[PDB]
């Protein structure tokens, strides 16, 4: 019952899968190798056989066999079933191309089979879970492709995705404009709550709070995986206000294409640093809305906030919610859009977070973890977009998506379409 | 946004020997400004001072 | 799972190979006799990339060499370790090129090339998911820059699909052992540049710049090149071997490395490279490393890319790092040298990374640069053809073969339009 | 309730801080490391974490590493939060201008945000405790950059500072009138309670009283530690007549800009001293007004006094209080302005100064601390500006400020202003 | 944290450092190998001002070594610290300057200067907060004459805001070694005077009159002379190094010491000294050692200061003494001496105290006094000059590098300038 598929494409998804299983057992206690010494707690995430054996709700797809054959050497090969770890042949090489029409093509009807069966065994499906990136070329093509399927088999079923997206500075990829860009028509039509994240805002706050000087992925995966954990600890724990995960879109998104929030947690902190301060409600309350805490690069005081999900977890008292949403109102830097006046949606779980054993964030009594849809985030797409416009004015790099099967018209079909997008943020911040 | 004089400033990590745009001193922070078009630096301290977004990246191509 | 064919042709291109076999078996703890005995088992993960499995736990290597001489085939089967070559894959005649294009590319390779085919059929079938071919030669001489040539065209019209990877070794003026170099360069180009997908231009002279400037090695041999050769060899097909943060494949490369059809002709380079007196002193750490890869003394290639700007970069890492120090590297590197890069391509440089560094090395680094400052090497040979080909020197040897004037022109006219296209940009 | 945030800005503040905070922890009964073995006393300047942790309310700032390196490193490294311990990269090298125009200004947003969050657990907030020095470049620079903030940000609250100011003889630096002079303003215009102090007069008295022949900076400092105790104790303390921090300056200040009183405490004396001598009410309150016990190098006959602040400590009654200021009227050395014929604040507090086991101050049942508003500091400044004008005349060191954004004409404004101060104090005493 | 690169120049400047090391090592605890050794923490706390750490706990000084003969090189490498410095840094010619300025300024030294300025770069690229610069030459003959003001000249233009701090060796009329030494030193100074922020005149003469009256040697070689001028090289710096009472950061000491811009140049000096046999009966307290500091026969120059005034001195104190006792004496020197300070000052005397004091001393001091009595010191420099100019003598040897009398005229204009800048105000 409540139950949710996880779907991970890229390298990217697929290693913040690894970390976000990871955290998923030592929260329900289950072995990594899938056994629970000693609710229907689990039941949201991982469905239970007659062994005792606990197998996990999710489905491990990359066009090249390196990650997944990871994995399936990794400590967690134990916990998955051999199946749904599926692996093609070629590497998708940071096309979009690719992705979508050729080598992402002949894998679909197994990813899509291994759904099915996953769905067959719900009694009360709610939504999936996507974790992918956009520049990455199984990131992008994949992703639209296995979207386009889903929109129309499952139709009715919310679909939440967990993006990386490019950053201002820090890149890895020369054609992640391309690849973000077509990415964008399935994350309008066939989307319904996305969750912008970037790397380098994460490497900021680490600098930062945590005071490591140089941290690896794994540092930012234990991140995401806190943030989805947050998300879901409503629908696997109990709470004063649990929040669904239909209630959850309903508050969050105003119109059917404003769907790309920002999404944050605190406090994040180090171990040494935790023993200094009190961490009360009012601190952490008040940290989600500094611009150092976001985990997308852009200033939210350059546009308007338009809806706000805090999501407490741990030894959290609705008074103190109550008065620190009094106090961040009453601030005029934190400003709202005029239709809103309601704002904030709470929703506060009696579960405290949990520490990764090897990690580096500390142990805290509370967490609270923001989820605003801003106009802001508009700025971020300004950027992207302008990234594009330099290269297909010289058709840069053009002749490998032409070259696998590809429209040459989409390219412009999709700078419209952001056009679109990049207007209405703006539309609506009047 | 921001076009105090005319352009975009976003945060950078900054390290080893650096100089101002405009103080043509050193920085000691690990903060930064810069503009991605006038491809320029500052101390954070002197984003009014400098002219504009066309005078600079005008000045930057002799 | 990604195999890769391999195939030698010419002096040079045999004796890199031969080094290139030396250090990768060296990599996978591969013996001389072909048995394996390293100490991981990431080596043995992917050995099928560059191996083929036979009984008794051997491994042969998936290479072709084939030389018109049989003096070539006696050193490498006579050498460290000549025996793992399957002796089936020895392909040779008896009469030597005689540093004719002609005679490799119409009348004594075109006998051999119908024997090679049928071999790399075989070692193609062989194969569970082929991604590409890995050839070496040199653009001087005439085994090599003809016959190796014919084979890419054969070979390009056979797989049109497969990735084509090739590393030429070519002629520069003051290091010249050949008089007619110039002609047999004009006319390998004139292939290179249309059917294979990526090329990379090594210059002897900057590696005895290497040798001499960096290392500090008093007598460098050929042996020491084509160690520095195949260091880069090595480097460039990590991400298909060993696991990583970033993966990269060949492919993954060439899409982001080529903005056009015609401009893949890229300079190579390796990191960390000291003398042995001097590594006690130093520190590896990845600013270091980063400083060292774009100092226009570690490229391979006598272009100093300070007289142009790169197109693309690639910066493959091996070893254990934090992405936050390589990524800030790479911008800190394109942002103080903006002057050096195209401003119409927003981001410049690629990164991938993998956790396994070489066998002595806490940590190393590949660096690919595609520059504009590539015109430079292929003005200077453009500008010696002309000095010769306007008084048909040597042209003798050339016709007697069946070649034709007209070749020659078309030849040089294709070699302008690179040049000119090349210049375009910068 | 009835909190003050401590604010301790260059090499001189820094190590007075090291000292007060030494004398607070003992007076308190708080372990170094912040642990309190076994009323509310302490809120005043620490606040309580639920570990059972005391964390000083203080910011430390010195735009050079060393001394807070030290501070980092002693026996007080686990009693502060790590984070308000700020330090900057370049020494400000004696210069107003580094530390106010060019150095300091880096590090200012971090020193605010510091102070805006210890503000922000204080719920009675009464006003600042800056502890600097004239002489040196931070602590004329960064205190006129911070208090031009504060007066802003916080205009209400009382900020009481204080100072250790050049002598007539001893001196370390050059250009110490320089700096001086450019802090007047600050403390003119951003100030209401500047406490001058300088090092010949304690050390003038270490030689007569305390029996020591060449003391230390340490020496100095345990005694201006127990001037600000004396004064915070009828804060922290019960008593018969507590002194609030706002009454304090309603009794010392008479006029918007006289409010620079001197300060002495007594009974300053040796261990081997005291068994010779009682130390009753009246020989310790006697022992404040003769011209040796001043803790700065100026005569009080040569002015009069214009307000008094006699706040007791330790075994005290009122009628020997009364019956000892009864004397010192009738004295005709203790002048005073007609205008003024009330003259005397007093103060009582119950508890007992608290010696430091180290110290070579003896233990005393009564200890009394005077804070005098008097014209006779006036000469103090007719000093220090005529070394101001010979330097001057010449620009004999000017290049340097001049060349890091300091206007020239600002030292003659400065000159200007402190030439308003010194007729000031004159004007009233007719 | 306020890192220093220092340069070596000529073979005075050389040794003097070569010594430097040696003392400045003693007081960091390092190994001659360059492996820490010392006893307490406070050593290793900053180590990093005059060092590089790398891998294996080995520090490596941040030195440049400059030089057009390599014999000094030989010589500094075979020396006893030689093998601590980085060989990258040793950076030669082969032809010597000849004791001429022009060869190391416009012909001999500018081909090797490209050289020097992008080692230099190296090392403050490697630096975390770099502060100035820390030159050793002499300014007799031609190699540091030349190259050193040339390089100053250099890194000024490249670092404007970073202080730049030299220690000079410079000529005195009775113990001249060379014949053209007035020439050298006019040219040198009038770079100097334009340039550097921080100029400390040392004299050979003044140095054997303290070996000799003072320290009672009867033999002082040349070392001796390069261990007091390196005494008072570790002393300035102590600050930035250790813990104190009283921090005085070299920019501290420049904004305190120097009134007008061009009137920085110090007179070192040095506390306690007494011979071997005689230390048995001295005390060393605060006032013994401060008695011998403005004893005019302590100070490392030959100007005796009775014949002028102090504008500003600086004392530097090492080791555990009360700051009563510090002030009570300065305060009484200058007020005793009130003739021999400039009255227009009100307060002359700086003081910083260190709590570290020297290895084997329970106290020292380090003292710097900007004298107005240095003027007699650049006016016989002048007065030698205008011997041999008004006779044009030797000159062929520097108008055949290039030079031109136009130049000699303005540095001998400038000097002039200079000891009329001095003597205005005594
Ligand atoms: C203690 C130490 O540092 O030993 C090093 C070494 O001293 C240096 C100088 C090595 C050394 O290389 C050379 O002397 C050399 C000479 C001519 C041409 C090329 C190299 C070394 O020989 C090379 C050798 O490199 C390897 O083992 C790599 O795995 C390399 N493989 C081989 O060189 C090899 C040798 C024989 C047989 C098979 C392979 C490799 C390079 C690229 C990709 C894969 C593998 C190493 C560790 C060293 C020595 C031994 C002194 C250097 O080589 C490499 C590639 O790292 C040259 O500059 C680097 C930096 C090293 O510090
Ligand atoms: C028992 C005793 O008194 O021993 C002393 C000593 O006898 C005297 C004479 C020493 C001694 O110095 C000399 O003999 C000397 C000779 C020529 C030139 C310079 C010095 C001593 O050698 C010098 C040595 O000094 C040090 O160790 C300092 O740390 C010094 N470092 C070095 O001299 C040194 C030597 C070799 C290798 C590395 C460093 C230093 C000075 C300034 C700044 C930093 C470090 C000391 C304590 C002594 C002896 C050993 C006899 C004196 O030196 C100093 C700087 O203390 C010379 O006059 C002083 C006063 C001392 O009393
Ligand atoms: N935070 C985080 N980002 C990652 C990780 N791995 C990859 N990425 C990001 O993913 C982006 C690149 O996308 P890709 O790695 O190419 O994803 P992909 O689907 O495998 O693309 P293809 O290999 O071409 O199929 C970059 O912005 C990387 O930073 C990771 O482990 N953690
Ligand atoms: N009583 C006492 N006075 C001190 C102490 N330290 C410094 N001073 C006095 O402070 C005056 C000099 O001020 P500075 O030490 O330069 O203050 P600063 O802000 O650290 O100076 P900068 O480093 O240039 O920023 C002198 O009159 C010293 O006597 C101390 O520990 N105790
Ligand atoms: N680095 C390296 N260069 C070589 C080697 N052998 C030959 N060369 C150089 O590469 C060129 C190749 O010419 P070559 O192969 O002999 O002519 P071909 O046999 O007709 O192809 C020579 O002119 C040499 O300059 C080698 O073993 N290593
Ligand atoms: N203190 C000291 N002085 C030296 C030393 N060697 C030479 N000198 C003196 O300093 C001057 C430097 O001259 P020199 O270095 O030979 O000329 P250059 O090599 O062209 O710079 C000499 O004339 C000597 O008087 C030394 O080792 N220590
Ligand atoms: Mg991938
Ligand atoms: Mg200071
Ligand atoms: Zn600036
Ligand atoms: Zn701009």
């Amino acid at each position: 019952m409540r139950e949710c598929i996880s779907i991970h494409v890229g390298q990217a998804g697929v290693q913040i899968g690894n970390a976000c299983w990871e955290l998923y057992c030592l929260e329900h206690g289950i072995q990594p190798d899938g056994q629970m010494p000693s609710d229907d707690s689990f039941n949201t995430f991982f469905s239970e056989t007659g062994a005792g054996k606990h197998v996990p709700r999710a489905v491990f797809v990359d066009l090249e066999p390196t990650v997944i054959d990871e994995v399936r050497t990794g400590t967690y090969r134990q916990l998955f079933h051999p199946e749904q770890l599926i692996t093609g042949k070629e590497d998708a090489a940071n096309n979009y191309a690719r992705g979508h029409y050729t080598i992402g093509k002949e894998i679909i009807d197994l990813v899509l089979d291994r759904i099915r069966k996953l769905a067959d065994q719900c009694t009360g499906l709610q939504g999936f879970l996507v974790f992918h990136s956009f520049g990455g070329g199984t990131g992008s093509g994949f992703t639209s492709l296995l979207m386009e399927r889903l929109s129309v088999d499952y139709g009715k079923k919310s679909k939440l995705e967990f993006s990386i997206y490019p950053a201002p500075q820090v890149s890895t990829a020369v054609v992640e404009p391309y690849n973000s860009i077509l990415t964008t028509h399935t994350t309008l039509e066939h989307s319904d709550c996305a969750f912008m994240v970037d790397n380098e805002a994460i490497y900021d706050i680490c600098r930062r709070n945590l005071d490591i000087e140089r941290p690896t992925y794994t540092n930012l995966n234990r991140l995401i995986s806190q943030i989805v954990s947050s998300i879901t600890a409503s629908l696997r724990f109990d709470g004063a206000l649990n929040v669904d995960l239909t209630e959850f879109q309903t508050n969050l998104v105003p119109y059917p294409r404003i769907h790309f929030p920002l999404a944050t947690y605190a406090p994040v902190i180090s171990a040494e640093k935790a023993y200094h301060e009190q961490l009360s409600v009012a601190e952490i309350t008040n940290a989600c809305f500094e611009p150092a805490n976001q985990m997308v690069k852009c200033d939210p005081r350059h546009g308007k906030y338009m809806a706000c999900c805090l999501l407490y977890r741990g030894d959290v008292v609705p008074k103190d919610v109550n008065a620190a949403i009094a106090t961040i109102k009453t601030k005029r830097s934190i400003q709202f859009v005029d239709w809103c006046p309601t704002g904030f949606k709470v929703g506060i779980n009696y579960q405290p977070p949990t520490v990764v054993p090897g990690g580096d964030l500390a142990k805290v009594q509370r967490a609270v973890c923001m989820l605003s849809n801003t106009t802001a985030i508009a700025e971020a797409w300004a950027r992207l977009d302008h990234k594009f416009d330099l290269m297909y004015a010289k058709r840069a790099f053009v002749h490998w998506y032409v070259g696998e099967g590809m429209e040459e018209g989409e390219f412009s079909e999709a700078r419209e379409d952001m056009a679109a997008l990049e207007k209405d943020y703006e539309e609506v911040g009047v | 946004a921001r076009y105090t004089n005319g352009h975009l400033f976003t945060t950078i990590s900054v390290s080893g020997m650096t100089m101002c745009y405009a103080c043509n001193k050193s920085i000691t922070a690990k903060e930064a400004l810069i503009c991605p078009t006038c491809n320029v630096t500052i101390h954070n301290r002197c984003k009014d001072t400098l002219a504009n977004c066309t005078k600079v990246k005008q000045k930057q191509q002799k | 799972m990604r195999e890769i064919v391999h195939i030698q042709a010419g002096q040079c291109g045999n004796q890199i190979g031969a080094k290139f076999w030396e250090v990768i078996s060296d990599e996978h703890g591969i013996d001389p006799t072909g048995s394996y005995h390293g100490d991981s088992d990431l080596q043995l993960e992917r050995i099928n990339v560059y191996y083929n499995e036979a009984t008794g736990n051997k491994y042969v290597p998936r290479a072709i060499l084939v030389d018109l001489e049989p003096g070539t085939m006696d050193s490498v089967r006579s050498g460290p370790f000549g025996q793992i070559f399957r002796p089936d894959n020895f392909v040779f005649g008896q009469s030597g090129a005689g540093n004719n294009w002609a005679k490799g590319h119409y009348t004594e390779g075109a006998e051999l090339v119908d024997s090679v085919l049928d071999v790399v059929r075989k070692e193609s079938e062989s194969c569970d998911c082929l991604q590409g071919f890995q050839l070496t030669h040199s653009l001087g001489g005439g085994t090599g820059s003809g016959m190796g040539t014919l084979l890419i065209s054969k070979i390009r019209e056979e797989y049109p699909d497969r990735i084509m990877n090739t590393f030429s070794v070519m002629p520069s003026p003051k290091v010249s052992d050949t008089v007619v170099e110039p002609y047999n360069a004009t006319l390998s180009v004139h292939q290179l540049v249309e059917n294979t997908d990526e090329t990379y231009s090594i210059d002897n002279e900057a590696l005895y710049d290497i040798c001499f400037r960096t290392l500090k090695l008093t007598t460098p041999t050929y042996g020491d090149l084509n160690h520095l050769v195949s260091a880069t060899m090595s480097g460039v097909t990590t991400c298909l071997r060993f696991p990583g943060q970033l993966n990269a494949d060949l492919r993954k490369l060439a899409v982001n490395m080529v903005p056009f059809p015609r401009l893949h002709f890229f300079m190579p380079g390796f990191a960390p490279l000291t003398s042995r007196g001097s590594q006690q002193y130093r520190a590896l750490t990845v600013p270091e490393l980063t400083q060292q890869m774009f100092d226009s003394k570690n490229m391979m290639a006598a272009c100093d890319p300070r007289h142009g700007r790169y197109l693309t970069v690639a910066a493959i890492f091996r070893g254990r790092m934090s992405m936050k120090e390589v990524d800030e590297q790479m911008l800190n590197v394109q942002n103080k040298n903006s002057s050096y890069f195209v401003e119409w391509i927003p981001n410049n440089v690629k990164t991938a990374v993998c956790d396994i560094p070489p066998r002595g090395l806490k940590m190393s680094a590949t660096f690919i640069g595609n520059s504009t400052a590539i015109q430079e090497l292929f003005k200077r040979i453009s500008e010696q053809f002309t000095a010769m080909f306007r008084r048909k020197a040597f042209l003798h040897w050339y016709t007697g073969e069946g070649m034709d004037e007209m070749e020659f022109t078309e030849a040089e006219s294709n070699m302008n339009d690179l040049v000119s296209e090349y210049q375009q940009y910068q």
